[PDB]
RNA sequence: UUUUUUUU
RNA sequence: UAAAAAAA
């Protein structure tokens, strides 16, 4: 595993999405250190240049989580075959986001967002980035009560449920919780060129 | 309890520094890890009024209340390498406490480029304390551990990644050639 | 934080 | 007046 997964690895990602009928595509390249839990990614919009908040796309970028040596790294062992994951995000105002993704690095993403209110914080871009959220893990399932910061105060809550399935059966770990922090490092006025940074570290429950 | 800007203002130190000229001070970051009941303590010490952060942290460990029973693997990520005299004070304080094991990781090899501070830190890496300059993890460790990684971000998300890599690439080979 | 050398 | 690199 460590001989093929070097301490510095790059990836390429292709996403096709459709939000409220508006179709678009996104091409990206990134780089990071999988064993240290840091990664950066640069994205470019190729079609539809976006009428919605970019923050709903950031939580979709997981193979770069730092795992202790005595904890089996379930996601790293899935390579070179890769894995898949499917995510459903239900926002408190009726917005729904369904995402499917295959990772082989080459990432292929298919995204469908529907039922977002025209006056909601997503379509009106009243968000200020995601708060820190501890996702407890126990295929692999993950449920998040995510909170989106608002410009005028308060939070914009959403229920996220994601299933990660490796293409090759490996040893499953015990109970643990991953602390994750994502940051938008740079973006233009219309969010057509975005760079993202991610830190992730697992801990015992 | 540090600022994200202050992190790169004091830890990031290139061969040719930034646009303001020598606006740099010395910091220390002690991470005491009592493994008995897994009860860690952390702290930063600025280079205070004519008392180097090494002596300040020594007196802090002194007047905080030690427990002579168990051993402590204390890591210490400091911006500027300790000088000659405080290194000898450190090794004399470590010789009196056999239940202490210290690791020293510096960001820049700070010294007056004379002879005394050369062997002043060569005794550490050969007798009690493995002293090497920082790399990627110890910066990444000290980044979110000591410097507050809270809600705001003072436009330094990953700018260190290239500067940390330059500092590693240069000063780690420098410190290795010094230890050799 | 003070010196020496090469190149654009 | 900028900046890349190396030696003690
Ligand atoms: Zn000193």
């Amino acid at each position: 595993n460590m001989a093929i997964i070097k301490e510095f690895m790059r990836f390429k990602v292709h996403m096709e999405g459709s939000v409220n009928g508006h179709e678009f595509e996104i091409e990206g390249e990134g780089e990071g250190r999988p064993y240290e839990g840091t990664q950066t990614a640069k994205l470019k919009v190729t079609k539809g240049g976006l009428p919605f908040a970019w923050d709903i796309l950031s939580p979709q970028f997981k193979a770069y989580v730092k795992h202790p040596a005595d904890i089996p790294d379930y996601l790293k062992l899935s390579f070179p075959e890769g894995f898949k994951w499917e995510r459903v995000m239900n926002f408190e105002d009726g917005g729904v986001v369904t995402v499917t993704q295959d990772s082989s690095f080459i990432y292929k993403v298919k995204l469908r967002g529907t039922n977002f209110p025209s006056d909601g914080p997503v379509m009106q871009k009243k968000t200020m980035g995601w708060e820190a959220s501890s996702e407890r893990m126990y295929a692999l399932k993950g449920e998040i009560k995510q909170r989106l910061k608002l410009k005028d105060g308060g939070h914009y809550d959403a229920e996220v449920k994601t299933t990660y399935k490796a293409k090759k059966p490996v040893q499953l770990p015990g109970a643990y919780n991953v602390n994750i922090k994502l940051d938008i490092t740079s973006h233009n006025e219309d969010y057509t060129i975005v760079e993202q940074y991610e830190r992730a570290e697992g801990r015992h429950s | 309890l540090l600022t994200a800007e202050t992190f790169r203002l004091q830890f990031n130190n290139k061969r040719r520094l930034r646009r303001p000229y020598y606006p740099r001070k010395a910091l220390l970051c002690y991470q005491l890890t009592p493994q008995n009941g897994s009860t860690p303590t952390r702290g930063y010490f600025e280079n205070k009024k004519e008392c180097h952060a090494a002596i300040c942290f020594i007196n802090e460990i002194k007047s905080m209340g030690l427990d002579e029973t168990q051993c402590y693997q204390v890591t210490c990520y400091l911006t500027w390498s300790p000088c000659s005299s405080c290194a000898w004070e450190l090794v004399d304080f470590i010789k009196a406490h056999d239940h202490l094991n210290l690791r020293i990781f510096a960001s820049r090899l700070y010294y007056h480029w004379c002879k005394p501070q050369q062997d002043g830190l060569r005794l550490l890496c050969g007798s009690q304390v493995p002293v090497e300059v920082m790399g990627f993890p110890e910066f990444a460790d000290c980044w979110e551990n000591f410097v507050d990684h809270e809600k705001p971000l003072s436009f330094n998300p990953y700018k260190m990644l290239e500067e940390l890599d330059k500092n590693s690439r240069a000063i780690k080979r420098r410190l290795d050639r010094i230890k050799q």
